[PDB]
RNA sequence: AUUCUGUGAUACCUAGGGGACGGGUAAAGGCGAAGGCAAUCUUUUAUGUAAAAACUGACGUCGAAGGACGAAGGCAAAGGGAACAAAAAGGAUUAGAUACCCCAGUAGUCUUUGCAGACAAUUAUGAAUGCCAUAGGUUAGAUUUUUAAUUUAGUCUAUAAA
RNA sequence: AAUAUUUUUGU
């Protein structure tokens, strides 16, 4: 069983170096297996188009959504730059303002994601608790 | 059950290490000056390393390496002690308390606007 | 909203005319228990819509 | 104008929620408004523990009310809510851009969807 | 997000340090020796295997210099074509 | 009226270059890589060639002669020109064998393209007078719309919420007037039915009352209405009450111009053994083993799912060159997005050994030495 | 005619607002009936006293993009009906 | 939670938990990457003294150009090697 | 045949980097004391 | 060093207050006659820009003077006063040190009602009209064979003729 | 990466 277990680790190790998810219909050439192509020099998993234009929704009218706000703020509660969101300056200003509206209205935290969302994320049972102290 | 805390506050000129209980009550609150450093050596990287080793050593004398099952390491500030004490907890000195760490957080205090800060200095 | 009593009344008369419960194709196949019921249900629903739209289009409820 | 108020009250009594939603509701209809929807959200954690009237709260009973009333009514509705010591905080907002084409697509307060505008 | 700008006209399109600066490897071994003394001690036995590695490092011969990088030459060919031009 | 100089350019070869078609459609709401791009599903630029006498000089019929370093030495001279003259005053080109030889590999399998089938295999050709038709007339009803493949309207279920809004407002809303006329033409025909039938044993129909009233009769039966709106906008049918519209129509020809064969019902006659049972196998790579809930294999440059069953179970670094297994290509089709999906089916044992006989890899030859 | 296209577009918005007037509340009778129905001590599956229990979480960006990238799976049938209607309601103007 | 409420404070967002595939040393690297991606060490320095609106503005213009110049420089360096690969 | 020559070169790059990452994982913690 | 701390500090928490500030987003970005304007909700106010149609029919530009507006600091009155900080004051540095640095710290900064009218109030470039060849970015729109190219009004780099 | 002792004069 030792050789079987050790082989699995070594096998999974190589699987981590294949930084590509082959799909059906993808055309591949003998060069698509070389290190230069598999090295993944690209250091950015950026978005394609403006999601606010593809979903056709007004952010300012969706300030209630607590998950929509926690998705456009870093874990530290800071609005994400246009590099990450990949939005146009107009739509970025709408989402940037919707986050400030909710935080300013006092319905969403300003330094982290909504508490109810922290209950469904990793570390559910390890969240910082408040001892009554009395 | 909230885990124990290992706050490590460090700034340009001194470092503080506080070990509290789940109710956030200090058990070992020491500083660099508690070892004999006077007015300039509390900032050195070496002093922060001896403080961390002294605190961790004091935790063993209190039998806390068997009394604490879950502990949290909190970091406040970016002084020299931020890396000195960590390497103590990440070496042989803190091998007993390393297995009980469940969380690692940062508690550096920032102000969104806030009170006005002191004017810049002209050293030249 | 750049409306008037004329356009408003026209939309109401049009909206109620295109949502009127279509009667049965033939008479022998018609069911008075359902046709007469939808007539009262639709009629009551129309009165509510008119009373609700008249309040939304009220110019006194607008801004400067 | 189409408004929307998100009121947060104490989690103790459910009756207190009814009297508040009803007081503001009847107030809107008496003036001449049109309540579009009233969703009853349960009791979950607040953004942070906020103390109101010498009472530390960790979670309030949320509720949304989307009405179409006049300016005088809106101010009067959100002024009585503030004075009521049973509400923790409120969040009033003006929905839409003011155009009729957009103001006609606002219905039930969505939770698993978006307000396509 | 905007795309990379077209650089203004420069005097020379080059990189200061073409070939990377090699770091003395034995300096890293010394840091490990100083770490043992800090925790274990000076006249101890735990730093034996680490002190020996420091003696073997300074004894070994240093590597040979790598061939210089020809990046700055190719940058000078495409300067006027990539940037707005040459200035002087 | 065009000058003689302008008439030669129109018929020149460089003016015949086709515009760069948009890349294969991908998921709009997804993440991609910017500083690195791999081979595309189908080619977007034209692959060029030149005479071997002109390749030694770099002359490919372009603005300037290409360099001889990255252009000579290879067997098949192929190149793609992204920009005949860029801001760097250089022809931005790149090797085109990535797609030029991938077409030659697929055409070496000798398999046609058949319409997708829902899960009695019925492999129907794509190029047929009944299905392969783009021209139509207003007389054809819904029963003939299932045959067509090139529609003018978009697939509703595929468009995004924003792309759907733009369609409703800027393509659908400014058509009510013209659509009302479309109903009148229909009502004009209905009135002629009774007249014709009664004569054996048309009215202008311009009247807003009938049109407006005719639409109120169909509100109870919304099905018949959709069939009328789709005919005015040329939408692809979605509800069965059929033409494999579950995933939507194809963004191109059902064959994508990769293989023009119509049938695979033939038997390659082997020289010695004679007519074989199935087609010769093809060696396939093993990519992304199961341990992802599916394994990928590279068959002639394309990526397809492995046979419905080792090499597929776990990765084996010791195997030089990677795990390679023989397999038979059963069916090939082009999905809506334009990908070429292959129904790779496991191959037999005798076929593999027979295919190696003409190669010299078979350990024991089947001819002569084989006693049984 | 240009002024007619604007009035027509203004009419459609009133017919849309006319169809959505079924769930509105105009009198106190419908108000008390609505409050007593939705505001109860055991409405959110109670267990749990939060909308985060019945409807676990509000729609996020991950889920949204999954409806158009992950699946494309039977939501298209529920979406197509809502889309085909919107197309017919636009041309015919019947507001089905 | 049901009996004990979560401690909602700025440090709650700057927290990383230890798991099977994430040990203590792995949680520190994840923290440092996130503490530097949010420019926390930069905030402490800028908030140490006050910068009037005019100095804070002109300081951004200087740092924003150096960022655009550096971006457009890496694009010209990698474009050079993309042309050098084609034989140009 | 061409894919084999390229796949082999990738295998050499994978094993080299994989082994390289092991040093980074072991260098995170400190064990120079040799307790 | 003056200074804080055994009258229990720093450090780590709990519960009540109290003032002013405005993190990320953020960009060569934008808005106003300028000065200047950056958390948030409601209310409120004048220009400006794009696209088509319709309307008035030279109703235009500049503009001494008067009047209005006008940064920070300042005066006057009443509030507020956490933080910062002219003054005054102390500790160091130094040949000397009012200084630069440090421990503390009042006006003042903030609110309301008036006075005041000076600025590198700058693009060191008054406002406005007509006109002159290109390219690369960028801002808000419009059109389209919405993929990507035309186009209106701005702004910013590098050039031609000059 | 955020570091900073002092250092006048020259018909
Ligand atoms: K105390
Ligand atoms: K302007
Ligand atoms: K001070
Ligand atoms: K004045
Ligand atoms: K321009
Ligand atoms: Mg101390
Ligand atoms: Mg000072
Ligand atoms: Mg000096
Ligand atoms: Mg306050
Ligand atoms: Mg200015
Ligand atoms: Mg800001
Ligand atoms: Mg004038
Ligand atoms: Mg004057
Ligand atoms: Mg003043
Ligand atoms: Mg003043
Ligand atoms: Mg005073
Ligand atoms: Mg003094
Ligand atoms: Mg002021
Ligand atoms: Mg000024
Ligand atoms: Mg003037
Ligand atoms: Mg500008
Ligand atoms: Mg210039
Ligand atoms: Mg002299």
């Amino acid at each position: 069983v030792q050789e079987l277990l050790q082989s699995e680790v070594t096998s999974n190790n190589y699987m981590r170096m294949m930084r590509r998810r082959w799909n059906n219909g993808d055309v591949y050439a003998p060069r698509d297996l070389s290190p230069y192509e598999m090295k993944g020099r690209n250091g950015g998993w950026v978005e394609a188009a403006d999601v606010v234009d593809e979903l056709g929704f007004s952010p300012l009218d969706n300030y209630r959504n607590f998950s929509l706000i926690s998705d456009y703020i870093t874990p530290f509660g800071r609005i994400r730059h246009s590099k990450e969101t990949g939005l146009k300056p107009v739509n970025q200003r709408k989402i940037a303002k919707m986050v400030r509206r909710a935080i300013g209205l006092g319905i969403h935290p300003s330094v982290h994601k909504h508490p109810e969302i922290l209950k469904n994320s990793n570390g559910r049972h390890l969240l910082p608790l408040v001892v009554p102290k009395g | 059950d909230e885990p124990y805390h290992f706050h490590i506050y460090s700034h340009k000129h001194n470092t503080h290490i506080t070990v509290t209980k789940p109710n956030r009550d200090a058990l070992i609150s020491l500083s660099c000056g508690n070892l004999g450093f006077k007015k300039s050596n509390r900032k050195h990287y070496d002093s922060a390393y001896q403080l961390g080793a002294y605190v961790v050593d004091k935790m063993h004398q209190m039998n806390l390496h068997n009394k604490i099952k879950k502990m949290e390491v909190v970091l406040r500030g970016f002084g020299p002690g931020r890396e000195a004490v960590i390497k103590v907890l990440l070496g042989n000195e803190g091998r007993m308390l390393r297995s009980s760490i469940v969380r690692v957080s940062d508690a550096t205090r920032l102000k969104f606007g806030g009170t006005r800060s002191k004017k810049p200095r002209r050293l030249g | 909203y750049l409306l008037n009593k004329d356009e408003f009344d026209s939309a109401i008369q049009y909206a109620e005319h295109i949502l009127k419960p279509i009667k049965a194709e033939d008479r022998l196949t018609a069911d008075p228990e359902k046709e007469d019921e939808e007539a009262r249900e639709h009629a009551a629903r129309h009165a509510k819509a008119v009373a609700a739209l008249e309040r939304i289009a009220k110019l006194e409820h607008g801004g400067a | 104008m189409l408004y929307e108020t998100i009121g947060i009250v104490r989690p103790g009594n459910i009756a207190e929620v009814k009297e508040l939603v009803l007081t503001a509701g009847k107030l809107i209809l008496n003036q001449g408004g049109v309540i579009r929807d009233i969703k009853n959200w349960g009791t979950f954690l607040l953004p942070r523990p906020i103390s109101t009237n010498q009472q530390r709260h960790n979670r309030g009973h949320y509720f949304v009310m989307r009405y179409d009333a006049s300016i005088a009514t809106h101010e009067e509705v959100r002024r009585t809510m503030k004075a009521d010591p049973r509400v923790i905080r409120t969040a009033n907002v003006k929905l839409g851009d003011g155009k009729l084409e957009t103001l006609s697509r606002f219905g039930a307060i969505p939770w698993r969807s978006l307000e396509e505008a | 997000p905007n795309k990379p700008i077209r650089l203004p006209p420069l005097k020379q399109l080059r990189v200061r340090q073409a070939n990377k600066a090699e770091e003395n490897p034995c300096i890293a071994v010394m840091s490990s020796v100083l770490a043992c003394w800090a925790s274990a001690g000076y006249n101890s036995a735990g730093c034996a295997t680490v002190e020996n590695a420091l003696r073997a490092c300074m004894d070994a011969p240093k590597p040979a210099p790598k061939p210089n990088n020809t990046i700055n030459y190719h940058l000078s060919r495409f300067q006027e074509r990539l940037t707005q031009g040459k200035s002087k | 009226g065009v000058s003689p100089g302008g008439a030669l350019l129109r018929t020149s070869r460089m003016f015949s270059l086709p515009p760069v078609i948009p890349p294969p459609p991908g998921n709009k709401l997804q993440m991609i890589s910017e500083r690195a791009s791999a081979t595309e599903a189908y080619p977007t630029h034209q692959v060029l060639t030149t005479f071997e006498s002109s390749r030694s000089r770099g002359d490919w019929g372009l603005k300037r002669p290409l360099p001889l370093k990255s252009t000579t030495g290879t067997t098949y001279p192929m190149v793609k020109v992204k920009e005949m003259d860029s801001l760097e005053q250089i022809t931005d080109f790149t090797s085109g064998t990535q797609h030029g030889l991938t077409l030659k590999k697929f055409q070496a399998l000798n398999i046609p393209i058949s319409t997708p089938s829902e899960i009695r295999p019925v492999q129907r050709s794509v190029f047929e007078a009944d299905t392969d038709v783009t021209a139509f007339s207003p007389d054809e009803q819904i029963q003939e719309a299932e045959k067509r493949w090139k529609f003018s309207g978009p697939w509703l279920a595929g468009m995004t919420p924003g792309e759907f809004k733009e369609y409703l407002a800027k393509t659908v809303r400014p058509k009510r007037a013209e659509f009302r006329k479309f109903i009148q033409k229909k009502i004009a025909a209905q009135k002629t039915e009774a007249a014709n039938r009664e004569l054996q044993e048309k009215p202008e129909s311009i009247t807003d009352d009938e049109v407006t009233e005719y639409l109120r009769r169909l509100r109870n039966d919304n099905q018949v209405l959709y069939d009328l709106v789709g005919q005015f906008l040329d939408l692809a049918p979605l509800k069965p009450p059929s033409p494999y519209g579950g995933r939507g129509p194809p963004i191109t020809h059902p064959s994508a111009g990769i293989s023009y064969l119509r049938t695979a019902a033939y038997l390659n006659n082997h020289p010695i053994y004679g007519p074989q049972k199935s087609h010769p196998p093809v060696q396939a790579r093993v990519l992304k083993p199961r341990r992802g809930n599916d394994a990928k294999i590279g068959v002639a440059g394309f990526v397809a799912d492995g046979p419905l069953g080792s090499v597929m179970d776990k990765f084996d670094p010791s195997i030089e060159g990677g795990a390679k297994l023989w397999v038979n290509v059963d069916k090939a089709t082009v999905d809506s997005t334009g990908r070429v999906q292959l129904t790779v089916s496991d191959a037999k044992a005798t076929d593999v050994l027979i295919a190696k006989e003409l190669i010299g890899d078979a350990r024991e030859p089947i001819f002569g030495s084989a006693p049984k | 005619e240009k002024e007619a296209m604007k009035s027509e577009a203004r009419r459609d918005a009133v017919v849309q607002l006319y169809v959505a007037s079924k769930n509105f509340i105009v009198d106190e009778k419908e108000l008390e009936e609505h409050v007593n129905k939705h505001f109860t001590e055991k409405i959110h599956n109670a267990s749990g006293r939060s909308i985060w229990d019945s409807q676990k979480n509000p729609i996020s960006m991950r889920e949204l993009r999954n409806e158009f990238s992950g699946f494309n799976t039977t939501s298209a049938a529920v979406k197509t009906t809502v889309r085909q209607k919107n197309v017919a309601e636009e041309l015919t103007g019947g507001k089905l | 939670q049901q009996e004990l409420n979560i401690r909602l404070r700025p440090s709650t967002g700057r927290t990383f938990y230890v798991s099977g595939h994430q040990d203590f040393a792995g949680a520190l690297k994840l923290l440092h990457r996130t503490v530097a991606a949010n420019k926390v060490k930069k905030d402490v320095r800028l908030q140490r003294f006050h910068e009037r609106p005019a100095l804070k503005r002109k300081r951004n213009l200087r740092e924003r150009w150096r960022a655009r110049f550096k971006e457009g420089f890496k694009a010209a360096v990698n474009r050079t090697f993309e042309l050098k690969n084609q034989g140009w | 045949e061409l894919e084999n020559k390229t796949y082999e070169s990738w295998k050499k790059w994978a094993t080299t980097e994989i082994a390289r990452q092991e040093s980074a994982r072991a260098s995170m913690y400190t064990n120079v004391v040799d307790n």
